[PDB]
This record gives C-alpha cells, structure tokens and sequence, in this order.
C-alpha cells in the first residue's frame, strides 16, 4: 500500500462527523474573499485614530 | 478575534470538503467497474462527484460561479506541494491512512 483507501475516508468522516452533512456550503478560495493559506496582513487602524 | 486572517469557519469547511473531495475520487470508479452501481454509503458525496467532472475541465476561476469548483480546484494544488510538512489538511489525512 502506497496511498489513501475509500474505507481511510469513511475513517475521517466519522472522525469529522460528516455523516451529518444535509447541504454543503459555500466557499471563494479562486478570490481574495478566503486566501485560505495567506498571513494577518488585514492588521490596520483608520484614519479617525491620526 | 478568533483567529489570523487564513482560519475561520471557511477552514472547517475545507478539512470538510477535503474529505468528500477524496472521497468522490475512489467513488467514481465503483459506478465504471460495472455500470449500474448508484448506490453509496455516504450520498452526500455526489455534490463533490458533480463538480470533479467539471472542475478537471474549467478555467473561468476568478469569475466562476459555480462556488464549488473553484473552491476544490485549490485544495489539492495546496495539499500536493503542502505533503513535506504538517497542516490542517494533510496531518489528519496521514493520519487517517493507520486504519486500513
Ligand atoms: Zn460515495
Ligand atoms: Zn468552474
Ligand atoms: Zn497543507
């Protein structure tokens, strides 16, 4: 064996608990709304502060 | 708050998604071995079956509106070059591969 398995899956979905699933949600991780792997650059305080 | 900019709830998502993603690979194959194998033991993965077919052939990423595939489109580019190294979503994916 030199990869994943389906019953490895079914493994993690019920370490998850994904069994509960109903509907999935939404995601944007091909836009700037959830750079999913980017750092806390969004760190600032506005103008009314100077 | 919570958390750094990368680690909200849309993270949750995608060691979520990540799981039916994986799972929708090795599922597509039951159906071809035969030609009439519909059944499955966690039907919700067939959202993620759906859009494998079309991510693996789309190029409209910035601007396409199916949500899905461009989201599942990026968790294996991360996940393949992510490998050397523990993360969110390959620490528990590794670890899983003990049960069988
Ligand atoms: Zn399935
Ligand atoms: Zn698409
Ligand atoms: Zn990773």
């Amino acid at each position: 064996t030199d990869f994943i398995d389906e019953e490895v899956l079914m493994s993690l979905v019920i370490e998850m608990g994904l069994d509960r699933i109903k509907e999935l949600p939404e995601l944007w991780l091909g836009q700037n709304e959830f750079d999913f792997m980017t750092d806390f650059v969004c760190k600032q305080q506005p103008s009314r502060v100077s | 708050a919570t958390g750094p900019t990368a680690d909200p709830e849309k993270r949750k998502l995608i060691q979520q998604q990540l799981v039916l993603l994986l799972h929708a690979h090795k599922c597509q194959r039951r159906e071809q071995a035969n030609g009439e194998v519909r059944a499955c033991s966690l039907p919700h993965c067939r959202t993620m079956k759906n859009v494998l077919n079309h991510m693996t052939h789309c190029q409209a990423g910035k601007a396409c509106q199916v949500a899905h595939c461009a989201s599942s489109r990026q968790i294996i580019s991360h996940w393949k070059n992510c490998t050397r190294h523990d993360c969110p979503v390959c620490l528990p994916l590794k670890n899983a591969s003990d049960k069988r």
